[PDB]
């Protein structure tokens, strides 16, 4: 069996102190990056899973290991798909990272424990975000069942069902799982295959890459005569990449420091692609790949490339510090156990605006009925339009208000 | 559809499975923290002595060496904050969340520690 790279981006959403990382571990095998320089820049735990199915029914088909001796069949498992995990943090402060993760995702996994409250705010917010940023493929998972009784679980399920009725999403699969006991993962794997169809992707589609991690591949005590190029740890949404292509980093750069910031996007040519373990020529979209470009190792230091977008030559995204948004507000706030009416925006206030992936905090300059002028501290970009999710600080946590579109 | 879920749930249901704190006999006589009673602690709670030392180091910036039963650790640390630390250690390093088992073993898994349980085989956070 040939070592094939990731095919579809799968993300995980939930609540704090539930154990999303644990779930990820249970699913795959490689331990999470989160909780100094190597595997520290990104807030998403990288997990390499495998889907190889034996067709010699229902749950007795999917396995973690490629070697098959556990179910009974002597034959080796057939090639289906390789998958990578993007684990977003489920904390109320670092929601920008979650939002960034969201746009990269193609499939979602919701986690709810059966011991806490039924109408959970953070989970609801996550769901809303998913709905906004075009992610109709949602799978519901139950985290803790062993601590609870027989009927209690049923009641919880019923409550969940009641909750998911008025929303846009209607057809969603539900699975009960244990992360610590290591069971019912096969069913989840099966669901991943059956329910979600993989979207068509050729070599003509507009290139789309998002860099989260930055790598400087240099040994302590290495000469200038033999040097390795700067490696950008980036995940591909869409568009198949190969060796020998022109790439531009789009959020701009602050170089000369008096001095205007009028400059071209950061051009680079691909040198090598780092996937799995060995070097590969082709890059299948839907996974985080260490793209080694003609970018300096000095740029890929520690905290300089955070959520910076990457595009192929002959497409033009744009450097934005001041953004022109057309926003729409909802009647009442979604994400409370005490529903409150949405107030009008006040001049000069810290809000969090996420144009697809770009994790940015913005201040309001002018307040209008439909339009908003926002000043950004961290760099942001615009492709063609991009679906935007809005979030505000009211009561300690980030809370969703509505949706936005850039008019340019 | 909530009908193939029920079967799964049923299947799941089918397939299913403190006075131990020792008195710290230590004088708060400081500058260098000396723990002579630590061997007893190691014995009673069933643990290697080095792991406790490592935990202590992780907690507070200290430097010392292991001696056979007795510790020579740099720092003036009291008989209440050290006690608190001990209490914490006994609350999370002995206790496993899924099943409270006795047999726990040391593993250096990359720089931050992650121990393994001999009964089942689960990775627990050896830092928080």
């Amino acid at each position: 069996i040939i070592n094939r790279q990731a095919t579809i981006n799968i993300g995980t959403i939930g609540h704090v102190a539930h154990g999303k990382s644990t779930v990820v571990r249970a699913i795959s095998g490689v331990q999470t990056v989160r909780f100094l320089e190597r595997n520290i820049t990104i807030k998403l735990g990288y997990a390499n899973a495998k889907i190889y199915k034996c067709q010699e029914s229902f749950k007795s088909d999917k396995e973690i290991s490629p070697k098959c001796q556990r179910p009974g069949c002597p034959g080796r498992y057939k090639l289906v798909r390789h998958v990578s995990f993007v684990d977003c943090p489920g904390h109320d402060i670092l929601m920008s990272t979650m939002l960034s993760g969201a746009a990269v995702m193609d499939a979602a996994l919701l986690l709810i424990a059966g011991n806490e409250s039924c109408p959970q705010p953070q989970t609801s917010e996550h769901l809303a975000a998913i709905e906004i940023m075009k992610l109709k493929h949602v799978i519901i998972l139950q985290n803790k069942v062993d601590l609870m009784r027989e009927e209690s679980a049923l009641e919880h399920q019923k409550s969940i069902l009641k909750f998911i009725r008025g929303t846009i999403a209607d057809g969603a699969p539900i699975v009960p799982i244990s992360a610590q006991l290591k069971y019912n993962i096969d069913a989840v794997n099966e669901f991943i295959v059956k329910t979600i169809p993989v979207p068509p992707r050729d070599f003509m589609i507009s290139p789309r890459l998002i860099v989260i991690r930055s790598f400087d591949v240099n040994k302590p005590g290495a000469e200038i005569e033999d040097l390795k190029g700067g490696v950008a740890g980036g995940s591909i949404l869409n568009g198949v990449f190969k060796l020998g292509d022109e790439i531009e980093i789009r959020p701009g750069i602050v170089t000369k420091d008096k001095g205007k910031i009028q400059c071209k996007p950061i051009f680079s040519n691909i040198v090598s692609l780092f996937a799995e373990q060995n070097d590969l020529k082709f890059a299948v979209p839907g996974g985080l790949i260490g793209v080694g470009t003609k970018v300096d190792p000095t740029l890929c230091r520690a905290d300089r490339l955070v959520g910076q977008v990457v595009g192929a030559k002959g497409h033009l995204p744009n450097i934005y510090t001041d953004i022109e948004i057309n926003y729409f507000l909802l009647r009442r706030l979604l994400g409370v156990k005490k529903q409150a009416k949405v107030r009008k925006l006040e001049p000069n206030e810290v809000l969090m605006v996420n144009i697809g992936s770009t994790a940015t905090g913005a201040r309001v300059v002018a307040v209008k009925a439909d339009m908003a002028r926002l000043q950004l501290t961290s760099p942001a970009c615009t492709e063609i339009n991009e679906k935007i999710a809005l979030s505000r600080r009211i009561e300690k946590h980030w809370r969703l208000i509505g949706w936005a579109t850039i008019k340019k | 559809v909530g009908l193939p879920y029920s079967e799964l749930l049923s299947r799941f249901f089918n397939i299913l499975r403190k006075f131990r704190i020792p008195p710290p006999v230590c004088l708060r006589d400081g500058k260098k923290t000396i723990f002579s009673n630590i061997q007893d602690i190691a014995e009673k709670l069933h643990r290697s002595p080095e792991h406790l030392i490592q935990y202590l180091f992780a907690e507070l910036g200290t430097s010392g060496s292991v001696d056979g039963k007795r510790l020579v650790i740099k720092g003036k640390f009291q008989s209440k904050q050290m006690e608190n630390v001990l209490r914490r250690y006994i609350l999370e390093y002995v206790t496993c969340k899924t099943c409270k088992s006795i047999n726990t073993e040391l593993k250096r898994e990359n720089r931050l520690f992650f121990m393994v349980c001999k009964s089942c085989g689960s990775t627990r956070s050896v830092s928080s």
